[PDB]
């Protein structure tokens, strides 16, 4: 008999039920079962998502947007709002508009992210059974994967670490949403980067997945410095968290980033025999598209489109966009100078083939952000600018 | 009667010493068709080991099937029966028995002691799988024609029942 | 080329692979099904329900994370597994585990349709159900077990596919919704597995008692037999298709009328007096009377929606459809005669009909009262539930001339001289042995037939042994190793043991000895 | 729609009324019937469906309609036809639901079963014996 | 107010309740909560798997291992039972014995199938969203991956098609199990080649998915005709059904489905700038190695080892084994003419490079089934047997 | 070489991703945080769930799934 | 194992007998305690390891462990350290089980909480202060 009560339960109790239903009215008291029924729907209904989601932020009307009133009721030393204006530059009529097209609350997020840790883990007890790896090439597998790949964690982590100041400053629910969820992708690339090396480590006698050697690449190898550069001033030299996002997903991301992920990594692993890795790029190439569709939303439909402040957001987007291209421009010219450490193959690793691979990124770039911002670009002025650090 | 436990009892282990005597292939298909003619099927010779046959019969079968792994060269366990029979001849010869029967009485015994003469380990496994499936179809074809014409006063004559009792 | 391509962001949806799969069949000789059947019409049909394995997947999954969620999260922690009345928690050992063979040997017949389709959706459609039928057999398992960790007594929810060998209802078990289905024509098994099983009895069997065990505190049950039975849309489905295409010819048409009144009869013939017992007599509290259970979903529902509907394509109502309605009134009460007298051989606890119970049963089946409930009330003033009474009604029956049969055919037991159901005892003599068949239509059966029905009995296989050494053998007891699973009482006090059961001298006859 | 309750005809009686017709000689066959019952099983998403689809514009496209409480589960009997739209109930349920989707709470049905787009119907029609009565 | 009653539960009704609970014994009236706890556990202590799977099946003990007694209720016209001896040449003192090594009852099956179903459609989304079909060699999309691959599917439907007698005709649960969840991988690689091939059409104009090719090659081209031959025989040229799992899974799909699923199209794919096929592979590969560890328990260490019949069986087996594995040799030799068709690439499309596949191929083979039944096999004379058909 | 390999079924848990990740910062004049404090501590510590992002995503999505299962359905 | 008790000490207290102690001058100060508290939240796996594990071996290695019914959760007090072997869980129920999945049902815990193998662990140490 334990010291407290057995408390009986209301549902299942005689007497406790017969109470409550004496209690309980005969008719509901109202008819809107509609949780959150007040929310603007961005689709032709109002989505689960949107309800659990939106106004969950408390902002005040004196924050474009807020439904609450007055100030905080505890701030900074000095003064800084818990949340505030001065955290970012761009303006909107309403901070909440932002919709991610994915519709992630956490529930679909993890939900989704689980299914790829489960299958992850049985398709490399089944690639380690078949014997795959007997094929790759080697010098791809020892000189260029694992100590360029490796390094390549390295871009992945600090874009995750430039979301931390995001998390904290940005003003509304469904953003702070999308940035989490994308700082999460980034730092979840550069561990299944450092899986995919500690799973080869156990195929390949004499095979190192120590970080030691990616890390000196990564802090002193030419072919990263513009990239490290690049990261390390989006992550730690600003804190407008618009400002992070724009550069770290829209411009450095989406060029650099795309080129060493899809563009070198996937792509060459098609050419020299790598059965393994495509199936690592796989997830970050899923996950940057899906990332994208709520950074273009943010930027694009909010931000650059806002009734009154469209025209303004555009001029310093602009102004960003002209800075990180410049940097992530110089990352790619670094990188570029890693094919001259590679087999040659036809279309592949040749200049006609690096031409075109940059072609596609600056092309699809222009296409997918510069011309939604009314950003002009040269997209041939770009392909031949990295392509002066190409050794013929 | 009293009858012994189910799975562990004097008759079962006294059919186990006679099967274990069998040393040849020739002695065993003998011995097993034998069997299947005395105690299995409604034409069956005898009910005395009713509740037992049916282990008895599969004991029977290992042993048999051992005896011909051990014996046999690898092609006679494909193409032959352990009567001695190209097997493929055998499945020739028992669907034509059935397809000239001209009864549903007919037909019914030739699918009945096929089953009781090459059972298998006698007939290789795959031989006797189809042809049971073609004696099967035409018996239940014959059968299933006019499936209640006969009244049941006169199916209880065609099958040769005794008829012990009828309740009012 | 190179550079220009559609980004645009798109997959392939289900259906656009199933557009695709009658394509995957080829051409050649040996194309065809390996097992014998009366029907060899054109079957060329097209799937309903368009499924690929991957989507099959994703459903199912779907399914099974709200089924699992709600078991092993929610309703464990209402302790709803001890919320049952113990009549409707003994009445689960039987119904879900004689459901789990049903449902194995539909894997097995659902087999036999794929391999006796000929077109790729229709072989497609028959996996998936072939799958279905596993997912339903670890289902019921899954409800036994659940069961066993969480209702007061577990014994025989934990053991039953060794204990159900002991008893009687468990051999037409094996052939109601079993080796009915998987020991005959294969394309048939459309009719029967499907045209009647299917649509005729899961409905009640498997959706209907889920409104039972609520009102005795079972949501277990529903949790699981509601899902269970999403599955049915797609079988039917399955199955129509092959009638459609039997009523089309002649030739295979001219088979389709005798075989629905063989399915149908064979079905009913277990399924009516069982599940009927089943219902009215393992629970407290009953929903409705059986009888009428059985005129919504067999009589009108699926005989008019189904068969009554065909009737405009020359299917007939089934012959056996008068005999049936008989024992949808009375059969299940002749069952529970035998059942509550031959108590000791099942892994049950049971509890004759109290006061409440038998004004119920008199009030909604008239007679009830003068007939079977002076029974049940002389079987309880004789210590029925007492373990030192030595009373066991079995030898009580067979003193008054009360004799119990079983049927060769069908396997279930039959009381004629008790008897308000369906019956009549027939006795025939048969190259030396001795059979008893009790209707019409299992007789006929039975003499074009004899050698698909050589099942013994219960009582060739225990002839002269005395009661409590056949429960012994055949592991019928508790942990503690004498103390019975099966009891004729609800209640935690005066359980019996084997030596209990042995004190009162019970030793199987040969019922067919004095014809 | 009376016809259509569970408790229907024969259903309202008890006693020696019952038997005298369950026993009745021209209910010795089974009788046509144009009806379909679809089940489908107590839940979130179904329990919204009841309410805003099937007993509203539901019933009124087919006032046969009777939708019964069964503890665990709803039983709808109605003449000729019953349809349900995923397409609707998605709207209504503002999430992902597809026809898939629907079917994972479709419980049990007695009739004839199809879909076409997004809906998903149970029919009376013998679909492939039946012949069209129109050739659009 | 509805027809019939609205029905109280006992769970919640205060008086449905009430009588029940003075019904419910105040104590549980035994000890033992195990489901099934006479079950001779595998492993350390019962598994789930194997509490929800042993004795489904209600066999006689007259069939080795059943726990009923007596003859079925209802046999086939003429006799047949409903399960019996007859249905295979193989003997057992138990034939409950098979254990799958992944303890897949049904559920975890599929909710493994539907993590990977789930994340396939939102791979192919962001693939397309990617752009990266763009670089992938036009006349291995065109003239072999589409033709060739598109035929394979062909093999994997006929694999799948061969275990519908097995379905019905297997003595226990866990092995029908184990040979149901096969088939159905088996007719999901063949959607998934097809799914494949949807995808690729929507993405490459004239690019064409109809079957009408591949079906024409499964049929009519030489390259195929050894294939089609065994999975002909093995689907409807026979009904043992371990004779069908043994020369489906642990022959024919062990050696020429290993060789063309991973050594063909999957290994050239990774080649040839394929990074869309083994995304695909990928999922029939772990497939192919979850079913062989099944198939590996089924007959290796409970038949080729059954303390009473382990010789008996390895008799048929072997007999077996080298009727198949000649067949298997035939639809190789036939099959490495798609070689001269392909474009010549050092090391892997050579002959060097095509000997060295065989070699793992046969090599794998002998260690992983013909030791382990004592079938005698020289793997360079089946190497040399396939290659006469290398067009050099 | 192209024929020999361990076959051994592996894969990689998460503890042995987990065990690198403090080598994933670097060295840098910016890298501190960008918020006051009066804590200047140092405080290189290690994290004693070993969760990576795959593994945290498989443990809250099997929460979810009984939570919603529950409240859904039952 | 009493002072262990949910309703411990003053909590057997009601009315002003209560108050007085409450507001006792010498309870205005914390007062430290060895103790750990575990809450783990109702499931047909957590019941299994509360009656099997914590109740049984447990309590014979820790017999100050008080188990108490909190009906949606059990609650768990212990002088020391409580500790729960994930593997031992598994083998209990039958499937995989982790200890990450042992957390999924770890609701609470009072104490300094790790993890060393395949064991869970709350411990009153104070791990990186105290030797
Ligand atoms: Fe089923
Ligand atoms: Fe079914």
């Amino acid at each position: 008999p334990q010291s407290s009560q057995v408390t009986k339960r209301g549902l299942t109790d005689p007497e406790r039920a017969a109470i409550i239903a004496a209690a309980v009215p005969d008719h509901a008291l109202d008819t809107q079962r509609k949780y959150h029924y007040f929310i603007q729907p961005r689709w032709k209904r109002l989505s689960e998502y949107e309800q659990l989601s939106c106004y969950a932020q408390p902002n005040p009307d004196w924050i474009a947007g807020g439904l609450d009133w007055g100030d905080w009721t505890q701030k900074f030393h000095g003064g800084r709002p818990s949340w505030g204006n001065e955290s970012t530059e761009l303006r909107t009529t309403d901070w909440y508009r932002h919709r991610d097209p994915a519709r992630r609350w956490h529930h679909p997020y993890v939900k989704d992210k689980s299914e790829e840790a489960r299958y992850t883990q049985r398709f490399l007890a089944a690639y380690s059974s078949e014997g795959s790896i007997r094929t790759i090439d080697p010098y791809w597998r020892d000189e260029i994967l694992n100590k360029y790949f490796g390094a390549l964690l390295y871009s992945e982590y600090g874009l995750f670490n430039a979301h931390s100041s995001v998390g904290r400053d940005c003003l509304s629910d469904t953003i702070r949403q999308t940035a989490v969820f994308a700082a999460l992708d980034k730092v979840d690339n550069a561990q299944m980067i450092q899986m995919e090396r500690l799973f080869i480590a156990k195929l390949v006698p004499g095979f190192d997945a120590s970080t030691d050697v990616p890390k000196k690449i990564w802090t002193t190898d030419p072919i990263y410095s513009g990239a490290r550069a690049t990261v390390q001033e989006i992550w730690q030299g600003v804190q407008d968290w618009n400002e992070i996002l724009w550069a770290g997903h829209a411009v450095y991301d989406a060029t650099f980033g795309q080129f060493a992920r899809r563009e070198f990594f996937q792509r060459l692993a098609t050419v020299y025999g790598d059965t393994l890795t495509p199936f690592f790029t796989a997830q970050s190439q899923t996950y940057f598209q899906t990332t994208r569709g709520a950074i273009d939303d943010l930027f694009v439909y909010c931000l650059a489109n806002d009734s009154e402040f469209g025209a303004h957001n555009r001029t310093f987007l602009n102004a960003w966009t002209e800075h990180y291209l410049a940097s992530s421009v110089a990352a790619l010219k670094d990188f570029v100078g890693l094919y001259a450490k590679v087999e040659k193959v036809a279309g592949a690793t040749d200049r006609a083939g690096v031409s075109e691979a940059l072609q596609r990124v600056f092309g699809d770039w222009k296409i997918d952000y510069a011309d939604k911002i009314g950003f002009r670009v040269d997209v041939d002025q770009k392909v031949d600018a990295v392509l002066a650090g190409y050794k013929n | 009667a009293k009858r012994e436990p189910i799975h562990d009892n004097s008759i079962r282990t006294e059919w186990e010493a006679k099967i274990a005597k069998l040393t040849s292939v020739d002695q065993a298909t003998k011995f097993i068709q034998d069997f299947r003619l005395a105690y299995t099927s409604p034409f069956r010779k005898s009910y005395d080991i009713d509740v037992d046959y049916q282990y008895i019969e599969r004991k029977i079968e290992e042993k048999l099937s051992v005896l011909k792994t051990e014996k046999l060269p690898v092609a006679d366990l494909i193409t032959k029966a352990t009567t001695g029979e190209d097997a493929a001849a055998v499945e020739a010869t028992w669907i034509a028995k059935i397809k000239a029967a001209k009864s549903k009485y007919e037909a019914e015994r030739i699918h009945i002691e096929f089953r009781q003469l090459y059972k298998p380990p006698v007939l290789p496994v795959n031989v006797f799988l189809r042809t049971d499936a073609a004696l099967g179809t035409v018996l239940m074809e014959i059968r299933n024609t006019d499936y209640y014409g006969t009244p049941l006063e006169g199916l209880r004559k065609e099958r040769g029942v005794k008829v012990l009792h009828l309740q009012a | 080329d190179a550079l220009k391509v559609n980004r645009a962001p798109v997959g392939v949806e289900p259906q656009e692979v199933h557009k695709w799969l009658q394509s995957f069949n080829w051409d050649f000789k040996e194309n065809r099904t390996k097992y014998p059947t009366k029907y060899h019409m054109a079957n060329e049909t097209k799937e309903q329900f368009k499924v690929i394995a991957k989507e099959y997947a994703r459903m199912e999954a779907a399914k099974d994370e709200r089924q699992f969620g709600t078991l092993l999260d929610g309703l464990t922690r209402l302790g709803a597994g001890n919320k049952v009345h113990p009549r409707w928690g003994e009445t689960m050992k039987v119904i879900s585990n004689f459901l789990e063979v049903g449902e194995y040997n539909a894997i097995a017949a659902s087999a036999m349709l794929w391999d006796s389709a000929t077109a790729a959706e229709q072989k497609n459609g028959y996996l998936a159900q072939v799958l279905d039928e596993i997912r339903h057999t670890h289902q019921c398992a899954f409800i036994n077990h659940y069961y066993s960790k969480h209702y007061h007594d577990p014994a025989g929810h934990n053991d039953a596919r060794r204990t159900r060998a002991i008893g009687p209802l468990w051999k037409g078990m094996k052939r109601v919704f079993a080796d009915g289905f998987i020991s005959g024509d294969a394309v048939e098994c459309s009719v029967n597995l499907q045209l009647v099983g299917e649509a005729c009895f899961t409905n009640p069997l498997i959706v209907a008692v889920t409104e039972w065990a609520s009102a005795n505190g079972d949501e277990i049950t529903p949790t699981v037999f509601l899902s269970v039975e999403t599955d049915e849309l797609r079988h039917m489905a399955n199955g129509y298709q092959t009638v459609v295409s039997i009523a089309n010819d002649p030739a295979s048409a001219k088979f389709l009328n005798t075989d629905l009144n063989n399915a149908f009869w064979t079905q009913q013939k277990y399924f009516t007096p069982v599940l009927g017992y089943l219902f009215e007599y393992g629970s407290k509290f009953k929903v409705e009377p059986w009888v009428k259970t059985w005129n919504r979903w067999v009589y009108e529902d699926w005989g008019g929606i189904w068969i009554g509907r065909l009737g405009k394509y020359g299917v007939e109502s089934p012959a056996s459809l008068r005999d049936a309605k008989r024992d949808a009134y009375w059969a299940h009460h002749d069952l529970a005669l035998a059942a509550y007298a031959m108590w000791p051989l099942g892994f049950a606890r049971l509890a004759l009909p109290d006061e409440e119970d038998q004004a119920w049963f008199e009030a909604n089946y008239p007679g009830w009262a003068d007939h079977y409930g002076k029974i049940f009330n002389e079987w309880k003033k004789l210590g029925y539930e007492d373990p030192k009474s030595g009373f066991i009604p079995y030898q009580w029956l067979l003193a008054n001339g009360h004799d119990v049969y079983i049927d060769r055919v069908s396997q279930v037991p039959f009381i004629p001289s008790l008897a308000k159901g369906t019956g009549s005892l027939r006795v025939h003599e048969f190259n030396g042995k001795k059979h008893s068949l009790t209707d019409d239509w299992g007789e006929r059966q039975w003499l074009i037939e004899p050698e698909r029905y050589e099942c013994h009995n219960v009582f060739e296989q225990y002839e002269g042994r005395e009661l409590s050494e056949v429960i012994a053998e055949g592991h019928g007891v508790r942990s503690d190793g004498k103390t019975l699973i099966a009891q004729p009482h609800t209640r935690g006090d005066n359980l019996w043991t084997l030596e209990d059961i042995k004190r009162a001298g019970c030793v199987f006859p040969d019922p067919l000895a004095k014809f | 729609s009376a016809h259509n309750a569970y408790n229907a005809g024969i259903m309202q009686k008890t006693g020696k009324a019952f038997a005298d017709e369950f026993f009745a000689e021209e209910n010795q066959v089974v009788h046509e019937s144009n009806a379909v019952v679809l089940v489908l099983m107590k839940s979130d998403e179904i329990d919204a469906i009841i309410e805003d689809i099937v007993l509203k514009g539901g019933k009124a496209k087919n006032p046969s309609i009777v939708v019964e409480d069964k503890a665990g589960f709803w039983w709808i009997k109605a003449d000729g036809a019953i349809e349900i739209d995923a397409a609707e109930a998605g709207e209504l349920l503002g999430k992902p639901f597809s026809v898939y989707d629907l079917l994972i709470g479709v419980s049990a049905t007695v009739g004839r079963a199809y879909t076409l787009g997004t809906k998903f119907t149970i029919t009376s029609e013998l679909m492939g014996l039946d012949r069209a009565l129109t050739d659009i």
